[PDB]
RNA sequence: AACGAGACUCUGGCAUGCUAACUAGUUACGCGACCCCCGAGCGGUCGGCGUCCCCCAACUUCUUAGAGGGACAAGUGGCGUUCAGCCACCCGAGAUUGAGCAAUAACAGGUCUGUGAUGCCCUUAGAUGUCGGGGCUGCACGCGCGCUACACUGACUGGCUCAGCGUGUGCCUACCCUACGCCGGCAGGCGCGGGUAACCCGUUGAACCCCAUUCGUGAUGGGGAUCGGGGAUUGCAAUUAUUCCCCAUGAACGAGGAAUUCCCAGUAAGUGCGGGUCAUAAGCUUGCGUUGAUUAAGUCCCUGCCCUUUGUACACACCGCCCG
């Protein structure tokens, strides 16, 4: 199989997806957006430096390689 | 007709068998009685003092 | 000399070695034995330099152990 | 911080924009289409980057007696892919570099050392140092 | 680092290794904290000396696998840091804690040997010592994180980590504790 | 953010939009990867992107720095046809161009008659290269 | 008792001990200067990393090469004829660092193309002894050694950054290693100047690697085949590409069946370098450092060879010699 197809452009409801879903997972890194949403990992990325805005996510290590972020910093 | 699980100690390393010469033979005391002792065969590296977790908890092998 | 990781070792060797000869000299001999001590207790050879060093390669592979390759017939 | 307190890619990085807004280094009107070493697969992603290796060599030099081209285009000389053979060192562009340490001169950075090579220059010694501080300056972090 | 000799910045006190028998092959340091999961080890000369080496500097080395990646542990530790940070995040604890508890509990209990059996060679089911039980194990885990990290975006510290996590609760998720069931399941019958 | 196109046509091929440009680029004959990236540089666009994206503004201003690549500060040494002989061009061939100007090649050396020409036309090999044990499927 | 093994020799680690060193360095001055302000100070001034000064400074620690000592399984404890030995433990380099040296006797092993070693033979002016030119490099197919690969432990761009064994001209007859300035995108071109070298190239400022980015799991940016055009270098001559570069064209290969090699610690494996070949030409061989595991720690199952006992119609010796 496993054949992988990503939306590499934004696409509006995409945006409401990312903002009101990543908020909802532990870990996030290229993988994660990827996989449940269908981004492009090149748009997952600009997605991950985004969203660490001041942070939907927060970071633990951005090691070159590898960002791991999680969960923003609630209850 | 049945399961357990055993925990079972080294006292003497007897000696290694199998053609290829890849099973070391073992004297258990029984860890949970001490009043029993008997003889088991080996996969891994063992030296005295570690602990084998026994299945069968009769058998008691020899050659092969 | 050395590379990367071999600098960093002897680097820290020098520097333990370096504190305690530094104690055998002016401070007392019981406080150079207390940090050999705690060097040696968990340790990492800081005050003893490890032997371990290249094998020569022998004609017939490229490596030191490392034999060639064959194929019979 | 001396330069050598500063780390490499801070230091490298500060200066290479200090650089950028002085806006008087010059530039082999290239630089859009030049690789910078025949060992390299695509040029530069940041077209930018003419300012930030010439802030690697001034660095490169300071902490040196004196330097030239041959040695920065082994520097920068990366592994090439023999494709087919196994891969081999190539000393990386002497245009780029030679421009970039004839620039430099013209800020007065460097300056032509004794029995061939360049020397950084005490202006230029006094500018790196200057830099230095503002890094070391800005954040603990 | 002077109170006490933490990890990269994990306390090796308070790690137990919750299995009889395993204890002791799985060196934490019961007093042997260090630094970090690199040393100039010599582990090969002696058969068993390999048991002192620390746990994790032993599952590291096993990282660095697969002719490319031989050699490279540099790299294996860089990845076990991270995995125990992602290990740390998904459960608080000690990592470390988990990474044991993942070892203790995928060495094969019991096992089979190819015995002779004249014809059609059957297989005699034996138990397994503890050092095999620890040295496949930190294979199965390994070999089960790098297999899964390969053809997928996710890295080989994630997928260490998901292994380790899976396995330190057996969630049988893992590669490693269906391995380990396998070849358990196996030694029960031929006896 | 935003969209449109997926799916672009510059001069005869057609050019995947989902794909990063200058990698998009190469499906054309005659962009290769340094050539795609030297172009688009002098092209004025944000590196950062996708085929997909960007303007017909844009596309032209591509094609037209493609096919007149020397009038742009790209060197002669960058290009496919240098020297042309039968006009003392340079050039940069481009597209479904290069398929021609391949076949003319090596009919000019067929016409003459010269060995690599009759190599092509059995189909074996020009450069200096043993036939004995290779190139047999 | 001797021969092989061993002892023997060589190489390499442990020696703030030994004797020493401007064709090796270090300390530490005297150190000013360059001199920066880097921080402090308003500045003089203090602490600060380097280069340079070189000196009627001092040293041998790193470096060097000579002599010195250390390992004898030494002590201790289990085991064993309580022996020979084996195992654990301490000091500490721990009993086994790694090579070189090879008997008795053999082989139709290889070599006449290493030999002005060589027999006989063959040839020997219309040569089988030299120049012009080609083959050796001719491609439906099989094989062996290898190289490069199959990607996100990666491919990429900027950036951290350390080495080691070795090498050179002034040559048995034509010629060296090359730092540095300039031109060129490159490839390379061009002008210099030192060096019989521990002086110079070269604190071999290597490469993996480490890292801040990009890519995003698409044979894609993994891979670099084949081909086209073109730039240059070696040579009198490169066409049958010597080679290198620049662009373009952008293959199979997405893990390898039957089989099968090699391997126990700086070892396997990754990774660059130097030497030999050499005018030019490395995918080779031949070492060297760098990064550095997994894994037996044993045994005789398969295989191979030698140990007894035993069988043998074998002895050109099982790749051998028995019935119709």
């Amino acid at each position: 199989r496993d054949k992988l197809n990503n939306l590499v452009l934004f696409d509006k409801a995409t945006y409401d997806k990312l903002c009101k879903e990543v908020p909802n997972y532990k870990l996030i890194t290229p993988a994660v957006v990827s996989e449940r949403l269908k981004i492009r990992g090149s748009l997952a990325r600009a997605a991950l430096q985004e969203l660490l805005s001041k942070g939907l996510i927060k970071l633990v290590s951005k090691h070159r390689a590898q960002v791991i972020y999680t969960r923003n910093t609630k209850g | 007709r049945v399961q357990p699980i055993k925990l079972a100690r080294v006292t003497k390393v007897l000696g290694r068998t199998g053609s290829q010469g890849q099973c070391t033979q073992v004297r258990v005391e029984f860890m949970d009685d001490t009043s029993r002792s008997i003889i088991r065969n080996v996969k891994g590296p063992v030296r005295e003092g570690d602990v084998l977790t026994l299945l069968e908890s009769e058998r008691e092998a020899r050659r092969l | 000399g050395g590379g990367h990781v071999a600098q960093i070792y002897a680097i820290r060797q020098s520097i333990s070695k370096a504190l305690v000869a530094y104690y055998q000299k002016y401070v007392d001999e019981a406080s150079k034995k207390e940090i050999k001590d705690i060097l040696i207790q968990y340790d990492r050879t800081l005050l003893v330099a490890d032997p371990r060093r290249c094998e020569s390669k022998k004609f017939g592979g490229p490596g030191a152990r490392a034999r060639y390759q064959k194929s019979y017939r | 911080v001396t330069v050598k307190d500063v780390n490499q890619q801070e230091f490298v990085r500060a200066l290479a924009a200090f650089l950028k807004k002085s806006g008087k280094l010059k530039v082999p009107e290239w630089v859009d289409t030049v690789k910078l070493a025949k060992h390299k697969e695509l040029a530069p992603y940041d077209e930018n980057w003419f300012y930030t290796r010439a802030a690697s060599t001034a660095r490169h030099l300071y902490l040196r007696g004196g330097a030239g081209v041959g040695s920065m285009t082994k520097i920068y000389g990366g592994r090439q892919r023999n494709g087919v053979m196994p891969s081999h060192f190539s000393r990386g562009s002497k245009s780029v570099a030679r421009r970039v340490l004839q620039a430099l001169e013209g800020l007065k950075m460097v300056e032509k050392d004794q029995d061939w090579g360049r020397k950084l220059t005490p202006q230029g010694q006094r500018d790196l140092d200057r830099i230095a501080g503002q890094v070391a300056a800005a954040k603990k972090k | 680092t002077p109170d006490i000799k933490l990890f990269g910045k994990w306390s090796t006190d308070d790690v137990q290794i919750n299995d009889i028998s395993l204890q002791d092959y799985i060196a934490v340091k019961e007093k042997y904290a260090k630094y970090l999961p690199h040393s100039a080890g010599r582990y090969a000369a002696k058969r068993f000396r390999k048991a002192q080496c620390p746990i994790v500097e032993r599952l590291t080395n096993s990282m660095m696998m697969h002719g490319r990646n031989n050699g490279k542990k540099l790299m294996t530790v860089r990845i076990v840091k991270h995995a125990f940070e992602i290990i740390h995040l998904l459960t608080g604890e000690n990592p470390l804690q988990v990474l044991v508890n993942a070892i203790i509990n995928s060495g094969p209990r019991e096992d089979s040997t190819r015995i002779g059996r004249a014809g059609t060679v059957r297989r005699q089911a034996v138990d397994v010592s503890p050092l095999r039980r620890v040295n496949q194990a930190i294979w199965l885990l390994c070999t089960g994180a790098r297999e899964a990290a390969f053809r997928n975006i996710k890295t080989i510290a994630e997928c260490l980590a998901d292994e380790l996590i899976n396995a330190a609760k057996g969630s049988s998720n893992s590669y490693a504790i269906k391995k380990k069931d396998e070849l358990e399941r196996v030694a029960k019958s031929n006896r | 953010p935003e969209k449109f196109q997926h799916i672009l046509r510059v001069l005869n091929t057609n050019i995947d939009g989902r794909r990063k440009i200058a990698f998009a680029i190469t499906a054309i004959k005659g962009v290769g990867r340094r050539y795609a990236h030297v172009v688009l540089r002098k092209a004025d666009i944000d590196l950062t992107k996708r085929a997909g994206e960007l303007t017909e503004d844009e596309v032209e201003r591509v094609i037209t720095i493609m096919q007149n690549p020397r009038q742009y500060k790209i060197p002669d040494w960058f290009l496919n046809r240098q020297k042309d002989v039968k006009d003392g061009k340079y050039s940069q061939v481009l597209a479904n161009g290069l398929d021609n100007k391949l076949r003319e090649d090596l009919e000019r050396l067929k016409k003459i008659r010269a060995h690599r020409g009759l190599r092509h036309f059995w189909g074996l090999r020009v450069r200096g290269q043993h036939t004995k044990t290779t190139g047999r499927r």
